[PDB]
């Protein structure tokens, strides 16, 4: 047992949803650039 | 695309004078480069066993499914023959239809790219022998022919050799070409499982010949100043581009997978929904979702997908073929003539 | 013109689909997701074939 | 079996030859690209000085070969079928950090020297031996990281 | 920017909370790397191989393509003579494609037992870091070839004085990508399929 | 459920289906928005090039179609009790057409905006524009090839 | 410089393609041998001007006409690049024009204070600096009145006739100095601090040279701000400014301003991921539209002695 | 065990890697800033072959302060070592790397801005290297601590 | 044990290293910041040398403030030391470190400005050194509390 | 035990160190921003230098506000102290440090304006000095709740 | 027991410290910002020297708003606190502090503009301090809830 709240399935679901949030937030930053500079 | 170009070819006299639009002179000056596309792509779609998204069931299959089965069980067909012209239609709807088509197309991409690279490369010998330059033959062609033929010809004759050896009645393990390639150069001996007898004593000989050629390619031309630099930027341009071009004929596989598979979903999302035993709702449904199929199919597949494919067949010629024999530039012919110039240019 | 050529393709493409359901072809009604009773889904695109033949001969009078 | 060789130990060995390769080719790229910016603002049109203005990019490609030798030498100790301890997994992680950040330092330093310096030992050929002697000290930061790598490879 | 210094306080407080209360061995990255599925690491290394390769390949393409389209407004012959700068930006994506095809062949279903064994964890870590090695080395070589092929576009405005020297450093960025390719082919060289 | 098929295993699949279309549609949006601002600034004074210069937004839309195919293909392989093996190949197909189709949609946006502003000052750039544009397009198709190849190993 | 080509890739590629249209030192030697304006037109069309006089006649080809067709061909290229820029570059190209409209409100006041016509005076006015209120300049001749009345809505609002000119121009050049160090990245930081400082230098030297207090009307952004401002403030004669200008190593022996500008401009193109290129092209092409005009004045009336005073570093 | 765990060479490996990463980040900062500064205005008077290389060779003395401690903590590493050994050679890697990071930080700033004024008068060489070895003794202070922490990673360790 | 655990030398090692690292970063901002100002002056620097090096020699003292405590903590650093010892010698290194960092932030920004007016007026030196003493006793207040934490780090530990 | 754990002197140690460091971070910014305005203005009036150390002296006396509590929290740390008297010892240190740091910033920002202004009117010195005293009793407000809080510490 | 744990004082200690720290930070911004404009005000009219003292002393009552709360929170601290009186102790003073932080932001930002234009009108003796008396009771609103919390802190604990 890794733990009982921070189990390894919650962690592997929360890392592939933090990586996809990282490449979401940077892609929204790139799209936001158009609004900020045009 | 034959009917798109055939119409132009059939009455070219009355299109020879017309309004001549911007995307209509481009579509008319290449009316034979569109007709010969759609005829070669009709022969290719007959070898791919490909009408719009489905297969032609016109020869007897070489895959015989077994006698009895239950509804909802996995079924493995047995080969009773070979299909005469093209892919079997027994590969349609199967779960591993991509594990055969991808391997076949990706080895077809290698074989048809190596043959186009060596037919184009032979032009160099066709015009180092016409210009009476025997120095360039022994300094550039033959050191590059040995290296190209060994590194990638040796790969190309082993697709055909693995395709010509039955690895299931001989009891031998079927090798891996990709694995075999990456241990010709990294630990040149030590085959995982062999392909033909007396392999390692020629599989390291090919490497030795190629390695001997890399000094030869560069040293021979200056030794027979400026040509030393011009050759030393030509050998390292020749060596790391042959490992780039052969990997860049995989676009043919990639765009053919992204056309066949994409169309196979464009059929499913419009036409195959509209089937059912319905009287009044269906005869409107399969008419509206047919005009949502044919219009969409022409728009996506024939125009956008088609333009994408004709710009890689333009790219294979501009960089993977004319690198090898199309040396230099020349001033164009462009003679002093009279043309009926427009008044619009003002 | 757009509906003439669209119905000229429509009649040819739809009818040969109706013949590839009426004959119970292996590539159309050979799955488990198949439209069952092929000669009953066939009359849906026999009537859909000839309603494009209606649009074809109706728009073939303005040519 | 071993307490000292747990099954997650190749994570830090492949993290080592990753950090030894990606970081080294990051520094190599900075040095080659940044000094090639400085080469692209020059005009020579003569032989024997083309082969003189290419010193920072053939000095930056050695930083990628410094990362190449370390990454190919700590991926030859990695195999799924023998004893691989946690100790040399930590040493190979530190070899990757040493070579990776030292070749990243050498690439940043020869890119920041070679972008203006190539424009100084060209069309002023009297301080060539000073700019190259700057680039020798600027290169050997990665050769320091390669020496401490090759000690840590034969130590673990 | 403030959230970086707020999740660093939490990591310090939760570290010293586990450490001071004798339970600092609960934050164990080893048991994390050993209870986690190897198909995660192997396919977040394949998909991030072709992912970061394409991200660097496209990063090179819009640098030197938007340079030589701007440079081709006056000299239009550059876009059919300096298209070799956008070849090597795109062979970066080819090198992340070849790794994907090779890596995929090592990606088979494993049994219930023999799932978290030595070789499966090995090839999970191996395809993870090798797909990061060839994905991020091709990301950097695509950016490098883009920013040095964009200086090939505004220097082919000048006729012939520099392109023979610029090409040498154009292909020096290709060699780095190739050397990154033959490292990921040796990181996962001894990695087996999932058994 | 069991050890092979837990309950969080279709999270990867569901996230992958969502990722395949949200990341391609973000890249196809950035491609459409920069090409559409290059078109609607170009054809203010040169309105007869309105059908040549629109090929960056058609080509950026093909990235969206590629993303759509991956989402449909892996939603056909979703399920409540699916193995965790097929969960991560649906997430690999998700973020391999995802983060590749957004970078390819970005590069169609910058190259297409530079092209449609460049192929109007000189029309000889229109052949040079699309051959760069195809390269920035098939990087999304290379992402799509990985996804199809990786979805071919589900069950 | 990996983020520059996103918004400024087509921009820099076309500006770097305009500096190859800057006709070189061999392109003036064959252009100083014409002796008629028709012949000059004939061989100016071979350059990257490219037959811009294809609509004017040849009998009536004035010296000014070439000065304003070559400058119109400059200015349509400038606001061709300007309306294709992002929020870090559209502002920078507006701040280029902000120093132009200071020379336009300096000329509209000294033209409308005397008995002159609006239309005739307006023709001489530079057209990159042009706001919609600028054709008026006639509500009052008071300096205080202009700010509230007409300059309140301009972008000159945060900034006797030459006194309020240097009062606008120093606050402008201070605001333009701390903008280019705030939002513009590293390869154009060292450019837009040194090139801009030079502009503060050869304006502050012209303060004391035109004055023969003065500490508030002098811009302080350059190399003469800390030390030479106090020495140049109390200089009443030409020898006081000659002794004060000897302290700087880059300005000693000069008291030759545009030659030092063009030599400082040829090194500005040596960077190639910077936005200082568009200022180097603007000041270089504005140089070579007064080089062509200086040649065409020596061709319109025969002055063959003083022709070779054109200055081209590119 | 308890005194000598299995993860005990993590802190030792981190310390050894840390000295090179920080020391060479600072030595590259010293070399990168000094070289640009030395050649900005000294294109005239071509008799300056060995004019100002003394900040560059002294950021190489910084980088060999990282190499000496890195080889010497690489000798102390071992598969069965204590946490105390790993802790005090993490502190002996951090002190050299961070201290010589600051040392090359100081060398870079001094070199970059102090070589421009030299071009007008060569009498800056007397006072330059006097205030430029105070920046280098910051690294020798870092090595003294590391080399004295390293002298206790074996004295009564069990 | 429970009073002297195995992670107890981690605080001491970081603490001992921190004094050198933090003090050097202040002495490097004192040296680099003051150093550029001295180098820039050239017409009076060789006439008035040994009076512009008092910022960089006062800043240098801060580094030896962190050295005299980092050697003094490294003597009491041991394997089986109490956790109280590691706590108040991490507190010793953090006190002398971040107060020497404050006293290097002061001398760096105070000292460069002083040179500027020293070139314009030679009667600024006595007004500069008086401020630059209050900016250096600020580092000594961290030293006379670091050595006082260190005077009772092994008083009655168990 | 429970009321007096082993990790209790971490709190006191942090408090003793934070008080000296935070307060002298504020006394640094107080002597920084004032002394950068002092030595830049004495070139015009060299006789009035001794009435411009009064921003610096106040900052130097908040640095002994931080020391006179950090020498007095060090007097009662102990191997075995209660967790209450570790909690308020960081309480006292934080109270004198972060308040004192703010006090330093107030003196520095207010002081810089006053020294520069002082060259125009000698009557402004009595006004500027008075405002500064108000911004330094904020440091003594931090010292009252540093000393009073500290005093209770060892009652149980 | 669980109602009166051992980590209960820390919340209370933070409350006592927070009231002094947050309010002082607000007051320091209310003093530095308000008196930064004295040079402009007194270079033209030195008669308004006794008007800048008002926003300074209005922030001085803001500072003793937190000094009263922090010396009334300190009298209710104890080793064996309940956990409930820890949370009110944290709440009392968290509010006085962060609302005196807002009241010192408001006073120091309107006393700047009230004195930047006060030289042009001698009839702003009431209108400036009428804005100040609303911006200064924003901290009194924090105090009269910090004393209602502190009245409830030890009222019925067990």
């Amino acid at each position: 047992i890794l733990s009982s709240i921070w189990t390894e399935g919650l962690l592997m679901c929360l890392i592939v949803s933090a990586l996809l949030l990282f490449i979401l937030i940077v892609a929204l930053s790139w799209i936001s650039n158009l609004d900020i500079t045009y | 695309m034959t009917l798109a170009a055939l119409s132009l070819v059939l009455n070219e006299k009355k299109i020879n004078k017309m309004k001549r639009g911007e995307i209509f002179d481009m579509a008319f000056t290449g009316r034979y480069i569109i007709l010969l596309m759609g005829v070669f792509s009709m022969y290719t779609g007959f070898l791919y066993n490909d009408i719009f998204s489905k297969t032609m069931t016109i020869f007897k299959s070489g895959w015989k499914w077994p006698d009895h089965w239950k509804k909802g069980e996995s079924i493995t067909a047995t080969s009773v023959g070979t299909y005469p012209i093209g892919l079997d239609w027994a590969w349609h709807g199967t779960e591993n239809a991509l594990l055969f088509s991808n391997s076949y197309k990706m080895k077809l991409s290698i074989l048809m790219g190596f043959i186009h690279m060596t037919y184009s490369y032979f032009f160099s010998l066709a015009n180092h022998l016409y210009f009476n330059s025997m120095i360039d033959i022994i300094g550039n062609f033959i050191p590059g022919l040995l290296f190209m033929q060994g590194i990638f010809g040796y790969l190309s004759v082993c697709i055909v050799y693995k395709w010509a050896v039955d690895w299931v009645k001989d009891g031998k393990p079927a090798p891996g070409l990709l694995n075999m390639l990456i241990n010709m150069f990294l630990s040149p001996g030590t085959i995982d499982d062999e392909l033909y007898p007396h392999q390692a004593k020629v599989q390291v000989f090919l490497l030795l010949m190629a390695l001997v050629c890399i000094p030869w390619l560069l040293l021979v031309k200056p030794l027979h100043g400026d040509i030393m630099i011009h050759q030393v930027i030509h050998t390292i341009e020749f060596c790391l581009n042959c490992v780039s071009h052969t990997a860049s004929y995989l676009r043919l596989w990639a765009l053919s997978l992204a056309h066949a598979q994409l169309s196979s979903v464009l059929w499913t999302m419009t036409i195959q929904i509209a089937f059912g035993f319905r009287g009044f709702v269906g005869v409107f449904m399969t008419v509206a979702l047919f005009a949502m199929w044919f219009a969409l199919t022409c728009a996506v597949l024939v125009l956008m997908e088609g333009t994408s494919a004709m710009l890689h067949s333009l790219r294979l010629h501009w960089v993977e073929s004319m690198s090898k024999f199309f040396v230099g530039e020349g001033l164009p012919y462009e003679p002093f003539a009279f043309e009926y110039k427009d008044m619009e240019v003002a | 013109w757009c509906c003439t050529v669209l119905s000229a393709f429509g009649v040819v493409i739809l009818s040969v689909i109706a013949h590839l359901f009426n004959t119970n072809h292996e590539s159309f009604v050979g799955s488990i997701n198949d439209p069952e009773d092929g000669p009953a889904v066939a009359h849906t695109v026999y009537l859909a074939a000839l309603v494009y033949l209606v649009f074809f001969v109706f728009c073939g009078f303005q040519v | 079996s071993n307490i000292y060789a747990p099954l997650y130990a190749p994570f830090f060995g492949f993290a080592g030859c990753a950090a030894a390769m990606v970081l080294s080719c990051l520094g190599a790229a900075i040095g080659t690209a940044k000094s090639g910016i400085g080469i692209a603002g020059i005009g020579t049109f003569k032989p024997e000085l083309i082969m003189k203005s290419l010193i920072p990019v053939v000095m930056s490609g050695i930083l990628a070969i410094y990362g190449l030798v370390v990454a190919v030498l700590i991926a030859g100790n990695l195999s799924p079928t023998e004893d691989y301890t946690l100790f040399n997994g930590f040493m190979h992680l530190s070899c990757g950090l040493c070579v990776g950040f030292a070749c990243l330092s050498s690439g940043y330093a020869i890119g920041m020297v070679g972008d203006v310096g190539v424009r100084k030992y060209m069309h002023q050929p009297r301080l060539f031996v000073g700019i190259v002697l700057i680039l020798i000290f600027s290169e050997v930061l990665g050769l320091y990281g390669m020496i401490v790598a090759l000690i840590l490879n034969t130590r673990g | 920017h403030f959230l970086y210094y707020l999740v660093l306080i939490v990591v310090i407080v939760y570290g010293l909370y586990k450490l001071f209360t004798g339970h600092g061995s609960d934050i164990n990255f080893g048991k994390f790397l050993l209870r986690t599925s190897p198909y995660m690491w192997a396919n977040l290394g394949i998909a991030l191989c072709v992912g970061l390769s394409v991200v660097g390949a496209a990063w090179g393409i819009f640098i030197t393509g938007s340079s030589m389209i701007g440079a081709g407004v006056r000299a239009p012959r550059i876009t059919t003579k300096n298209l070799i700068s956008i070849i090597f930006c795109e062979v970066v994506a080819i090198y992340g494609l070849i790794i994907a095809i090779v890596f995929s062949s090592k990606l088979t279903v494993a049994t219930a037992e023999n799932m978290y064994s030595k070789s499966n964890l090995y090839t999970g870590y191996s395809l993870f870091w090798a797909g990061i090695t060839v994905g991020a080395s091709n990301l950097i070589c695509g950016i490098a070839v883009g920013i040095t092929g964009a200086t090939a576009a505004i220097s082919d405005a000048a006729d012939s004085a520099l392109f023979v020297k610029i090409l040498v450093i154009e292909i020096f960025g290709s060699i780095l990508g190739l050397l990154g390719l033959i490292v990921g082919l040796l990181m996962a060289g001894k990695a087996s399929e999932f058994q | 459920m069991t050890e092979l098929c837990p309950v969080y295993a279709p999270f990867f699949g569901a996230i992958g289906c969502a990722s395949a279309i949200i990341f391609t549609s973000l890249g196809a949006a950035y491609g459409t928005a920069k090409s559409g601002v290059g078109i609607c600034a170009t054809c203010v004074l040169r309105p007869d090039l309105l059908f040549k210069n629109i090929v960056p937004v058609i080509m950026a839309g093909i990235i969206a179609i590629y993303g759509l195919v991956v989402s449909v293909l892996v939603c056909y392989s979703l399920g409540q009790k699916q193995a965790l093996y097929t969960g991560f190949i649906q997430l690999g197909a998700g973020l391999s057409v995802g983060l590749s189709g957004l970078a390819a949609g970005f590069a169609i946006g910058i190259v297409g905006d530079a092209g449609v502003r460049g192929s109007s000052q000189q029309p000889r750039l229109f052949v040079g524009m699309i051959l760069i544009l195809i390269f920035a397009e098939v990087l999304g198709l290379y992402g799509l090839i990985v996804a199809l190849l990786l979805n071919s190993r589900a069950t | 410089g990996v983020y520059f080509n996103i918004d400024n890739g087509f921009i820099e590629g076309v500006v770097r393609g305009y500096r190859n249209g800057l006709l070189s030192n061999n392109q003036y030697i064959n252009l100083t041998q014409c002796d008629t304006l028709e012949d000059l037109k004939l061989q100016l069309s071979s350059t990257d001007y490219g037959n811009f006089l294809s609509s004017v006649s040849s009998e009536s080809l004035t010296t000014s006409l070439i000065q304003e067709y070559a400058s119109s061909k400059l200015y349509h290229e400038f606001n061709y690049i300007r309306d294709q820029s992002s929020g870090s570059t559209r502002k920078f190209m507006d701040y280029i024009t902000y120093g132009y409209m200071i020379d336009n409100v300096a000329l509209m006041i000294t033209g409308t204070i005397h008995d002159r016509d609006k239309g005739e005076i307006l023709q001489r006015c530079h057209p990159l600096g042009w706001f919609d209120t600028l054709p008026t300049l006639s509500v009052a001749t008071d300096l205080e009145s202009l700010y509230e009345t007409v300059l309140v809505d301009t972008p000159l609002a945060p900034y006797n006739i030459e006194i309020i000119r240097n009062k606008l121009y120093k606050a402008y050049l201070e605001d333009f100095y701390n903008f280019v160090t705030e939002e513009i990245p590293e390869p154009a930081k060292e450019c837009m601090q040194t090139l801009l400082g030079f502009e503060a230098d050869r304006r502050s030297i012209n303060i004391a040279l035109n004055s023969l207090l003065k500490s508030d009307l002098l811009p302080n952004i350059g190399k003469l701000y800390p030390l030479a401002t106090f020495h140049l403030a109390q200089a009443q004669d030409f020898e006081g400014v000659r002794a004060a200008l000897a302290n700087v190593y880059e300005y000693r022996g000069f008291l030759h301003f545009y030659q030092l500008e063009m030599e400082l401009c040829r090194d500005a193109f040596t960077q190639q991921f910077a936005i200082s290129t568009v200022w180097a092209w603007m000041k270089s092409k504005e140089q070579e539209v007064r080089n062509i005009t200086w040649i065409a004045e020596c061709i319109a009336q025969n002055q063959r002695e003083r022709i070779n005073n054109y200055i081209s570093v590119y």
